[PDB]
């Protein structure tokens, strides 16, 4: 979550 | 962008700033993208997959600052949000991480090219620069991995392309990287893309032409030794792009 690939994800 | 330098939209006038409106009305930054024709922006599917409804998004072009209007900018709704059918994700790696947004203003218009708003060329098929070539990345993503805030001013940096064969080594990413991805990094690992840079452009000069070589996709951390940035390899998706651009 602190990095690239999870931008705009409900679980972050 | 870790390291690198501040810039403005004149230096990357195809850069698109994508935001999401919330229930209750707050607006937050999502991801970058690139203007490839007046009515189309290209980005990464992982930016949208958890909220895949087009009415949730707002796209700016000609914008140099995250939370303040830039003179000359244009604002667009998303008329269509096209995600790649074969998207998947690992714990780290995202496959087929490519998305198209068709943009339309409240007045029903597409982008109008200006000093601050221009399209970027797509690469010829299967035609990428040689490893070790220097290319540029642009975005509003974090300046340090531990930051809480995104920078208010656009940034860009330079990274060098890494061979398949090198990016494939266990102590890099082993099997996580495919032939439809491109790795790029700094030789001292001191500059990179980071969180919030996803969807944005990796641009290389190809036959004297500035070309959308990659789309920011994934990485383990940011500016981390033996952990390059990983980019969707645009030259391997030209039929997909051609077909979906309706």
């Amino acid at each position: 979550c602190s990095a690239r690939g999870l931008e705009n994800h409900a679980a972050c | 962008i870790i390291g690198g330098e501040f810039t403005t939209i004149e230096n990357q006038p195809w850069f698109a700033a994508i935001y999401r409106r919330h229930r209750g009305g707050s607006v937050t930054y999502v991801c970058g993208g690139s203007l490839i024709s007046p009515c189309w922006v290209i980005s990464a599917t992982h930016c949208f997959i958890d909220y895949p409804k087009k009415e949730d998004y707002i796209v700016y072009l000609g914008r140099s600052r995250l939370n303040s209007n830039t003179q000359g900018e244009m604002k667009f709704e998303v008329e269509n949000l096209i995600l790649h059918k074969d998207y998947s994700a690992d714990t780290l790696a995202h496959h087929n991480d490519i998305a198209l947004l068709k943009i339309r203003s409240k007045e029903g218009r597409c982008a109008q090219p200006s000093r601050t708003i221009q399209t970027i060329a797509l690469p010829s098929m299967y035609n990428d620069p040689q490893f070790g070539t220097s290319c540029e990345i642009t975005g509003f993503g974090k300046e340090q991995s531990t930051d809480y805030l995104y920078p208010e001013q656009l940034k860009m940096t330079v990274v060098k392309l890494i061979s398949h064969r090198e990016c494939q080594q266990p102590h890099y990413y082993g099997s996580e990287v495919t032939t439809k991805m491109l790795c790029a990094a700094d030789p001292q690992w001191k500059t990179d893309s980071c969180q919030g840079d996803s969807g944005g452009p990796l641009v290389c000069s190809l036959q004297g032409r500035m070309t959308l070589t990659g789309i920011v996709s994934w990485g383990r951390g940011c500016a981390l030794k033996d952990k390059p940035g990983v980019y969707t390899r645009v030259s391997h998706f030209l039929p997909w792009i051609r077909s979906h651009t309706k």
